[PDB]
């Protein structure tokens, strides 16, 4: 049961490191979509409306 | 608009409580009920209606309210008492913003919204919620870890054991606070930077008793460092208590060091895998990690063959020496 | 008495890290479907759409 | 983060105080330093606290923070009319190191129902606190030392607000009885040509069921002629200069009363410069040597955090 628990602990470390790198890629994609949302909101004649 | 009649005023505001949405909270309806608070004073049907308005839209009201324990209305299941008083009684006169932390009730509410999660008003509520412990596992931001260092180092320093007037009730709450730490270090699989900084200042000041089992599990989940930094701060002050205390302490050191040999070798087994960044070969870094752990086992192996001479061949220590070499 | 209590601790530890592996896989299956919806929604609404809708 | 690691190992080792210290210089008041503000800071009773460095602190968001503090401390008195209003006043020119952040003042001034009476005074500062500046980021604002004037119930209801906004925590400050002897030797190392008070010491006997206090007064012209016979290396105050100065004061007490006061505990040092107490009570009575004492209080305030 100790080698089963240590195999569960190694799989928990691998899924935790994969979720950490995936949330790092998602937050860099979120900053990329923030730069694209700031870039796609340029207008001059909209302020009177 | 039925609030102009004063005799119907608790009867209107209970119907206003059950029919309020987010779009129904309007700033002129803030303005009239603050004028009714100034004219006819504090009434419990008007304070409970503004308590729901602070529960729905706090930004529209500039007047803060108390948060005291009141029943606010008819409640607590009194439907037979309502029917007895119904005969003749009281009938004559894409979003880049943030998500609030208090709306997380269960597990799938955080699974739908993890990319927008705000920061709380204190760092003591991170240990209270297990849903906030999932946020620490995947975020490697710098000021969210330094503010957690600035809180819990002040928690272990002021509310410790020997800084008090020897209260057994506050030591039970300090034992219950250390049970939160040893489940948080195992769920994270790295020790906190507050917790190894407290053991730098407490191992000269510790004698060997007074919640020994919560202190020897606090040394069990310390992360990996160099061998020359640990030995003046830990291994000198451990060996002053190891050869001199009882044999139940001598078995509990080697149960703590076999869990220290678990979590140090678990980090070094996958540090090779997650680093493709350095173009230099890692045989100097693994060779610098080779003599850090081979002098670890030969120090505890020097602790094992010297303490055998102290007790003169007892088998009860000899079961837990060979459990350390199982690792 | 100290190894059977180590067995009774580890059967309690057999429940908790299996629950912690079940939570971390539930993080892993939910971060996969939020990565797929973010990759499919890289392109936002158009610049000419905002002028004609408003 | 790597300079945060190197500041732990000086605290984890036993050495934290240098044995040879510098005599503090004559801090002249500049033209940028307000003369009418520093007279209000003198002759006041203060309670010291140490604080972790703040988060998202800006110098232009003080108008919003003045309205949130005035809406909360009235509400904490209602949970348990008030014509009170807080003033966030900023002071200039107190710093000697250019990398220190700007200190400021927090008052509670009552309104005119007929200048109002000041009920509470808070003061955040960082004087020569350069060792904690490279251990924090540039987003953090490092003001470790805090001084309070007023009731402790008004301190806790405003200290609740810094816990729930700036992510910090107040801790009580305490000065050891070993460290009262160094600041008494620094106050006898001063230069004076004016009106002076009396050097007052007070010891407490720990080996009693009751309290036992001894008031002890030294004339400062007699203290200056006692100092320079001990002080033989100019420019530095050494380890052996202070411990022989305390031994000849104990041997002066020993030939009269035969009571060893070296087993006792020094708790109050009051000289011509300032008065001190071990639980954080201070009374600064001088303006020429103002920042020399306050840099020594930030020398202790970083040590209780780290």
């Amino acid at each position: 049961l100790e080698e089963k628990l240590l195999d569960i602990r190694k799989k928990r470390l691998q899924l935790k490191q994969a979720s950490e790198s995936k949330l790092l890629e998602i937050q860099t994609e979120k900053n990329k979509q923030k730069i694209d949302l700031d870039s796609m909101e340029n207008s001059e004649r909209i302020k009177i409306i | 608009a039925s609030l102009q009649d004063d005799a119907l005023c608790p009867y209107v505001c209970h119907l206003l409580y059950l029919l309020t949405k987010k779009e129904n909270v309007k700033p002129f309806r803030v303005r009239k009920l603050l004028d009714l608070q100034a004219k006819m004073g504090m009434q419990p049907h008007l304070q409970a209606l503004l308590s729901l308005y602070k529960f729905f839209a706090p930004a529209l009201i500039s007047v803060s309210l108390p948060v005291r324990k009141k029943i606010y209305f008819k409640n607590s299941e009194n439907l037979w008492k309502t029917a007895l008083l119904a005969v003749k009684q009281r009938n004559r006169g894409n979003r880049s913003g943030s998500f609030p932390l208090e709306q997380l009730q269960s597990f799938p509410q955080l699974l739908q919204n993890i990319h927008c999660l705000e920061l709380p008003s204190q760092m003591g509520s991170v240990l209270n919620n297990s849903l906030l412990l999932h946020y620490i596992n995947c975020v490697r931001d710098e000021p969210v870890l330094l503010r957690f260092y600035y809180w819990l180092s002040q928690t272990l320093q002021e509310e410790c054991i020997w800084y008090k007037v020897n209260n057994y009730e506050h030591g039970k709450e300090f034992t219950n606070f250390l049970d939160t730490i040893i489940r948080a270090e195992c769920f994270l699989q790295e020790g906190f930077y507050s917790c190894e900084a407290f053991l730098y200042k407490s191992l000269p000041l510790w004698d060997g008793l007074c919640c020994r089992s919560q202190f020897l599990q606090l040394v069990s989940w310390i992360p990996f460092s160099s061998f020359s930094e640990v030995k003046p701060l830990l291994f000198d002050h451990l060996a002053q208590l190891f050869f001199t205390s009882t044999i139940y302490f001598k078995c509990s050191v080697l149960q703590s060091l076999k869990e220290l040999l678990q979590n140090w070798l678990l980090w070094l087994s996958m540090d090779i895998h997650m680093k493709p960044v350095t173009n230099s070969p890692l045989e100097t870094t693994l060779g610098g990690s080779m003599n850090s752990v081979s002098k670890l086992i030969h120090y505890v192996g020097w602790l094992s063959t010297t303490a055998m001479r102290l007790e003169s061949n007892n088998t009860f220590l000899l079961h837990f020496i060979l459990d350390f070499y199982e690792k | 008495s100290t190894k059977e209590s180590k067995n009774e601790k580890l059967k309690e530890d057999l429940e908790r890290e299996q629950r912690w592996l079940d939570e971390q896989q539930q993080i892993m299956e939910s971060l996969n479907v939020l990565h797929s919806e973010l990759k499919n929604k890289v392109e936002t609404f158009s610049e000419s759409r905002i002028f004609n809708e408003l | 983060l790597q300079k945060r690691l190197e500041s732990v190992r000086k605290q984890s080792s036993f050495i934290l105080t240098p044995p040879r210290r510098k005599i503090p210089q004559c801090s002249q008041l500049q033209e940028d330093v307000d003369p009418q503000k520093v007279a209000f800071l003198l002759h006041k009773q203060w309670t010291l606290y140490s604080l972790t460095p703040l988060y998202k602190f800006s110098y232009s968001n003080l108008k919003e923070y003045s309205r949130l503090l005035n809406a909360f401390i009235v509400a904490e008195k209602q949970k348990g009319d008030f014509n009170i209003k807080v003033i966030f006043s900023t002071l200039l020119g107190m710093k000697g190191t250019q990398r220190d952040p700007e200190a400021f003042l927090v008052q509670i001034v009552s309104k005119s129902q007929l200048e109002g009476k000041v009920l509470w005074t808070g003061w955040f500062c960082c004087v020569f606190g350069d060792s904690l500046l490279e251990t924090v980021s540039e987003d953090f604002t490092c003001l470790p030392l805090f001084l309070a004037n007023g009731a402790e119930s008004n301190t806790a209801i405003i200290g609740t607000w810094f816990q729930k906004t700036f992510d910090c925590y107040f801790s009580p400050l305490a000065i050891n009885a070993f460290n009262l002897s160094w600041m008494a030797a620094m106050w006898t190392a001063c230069k004076m040509d004016h009106y002076v008070a009396t050097t007052e010491f007070l010891w407490s006997v720990p080996c009693s069921p009751q309290s036992l206090d001894i008031s002890f007064a030294i004339h400062p012209e007699d203290a200056k002629a006692l100092w320079d016979s001990v002080h033989k290396t100019p420019g530095e105050v050494t380890q052996e200069e202070v411990d022989l100065f305390m031994d000849c004061l104990y041997s002066h007490f020993h030939r009269h009363f035969k009571i060893h006061l070296s087993a006792t505990r020094l708790v109050r040092v009051s000289t011509s410069v300032a008065s001190a107490h071990t639980d954080g009570k201070i009374k600064i009575l001088c303006h020429k040597y103002l920042i020399g004492v306050l840099a020594y209080l930030t020398e202790l305030a970083i040590f209780q955090i780290e």
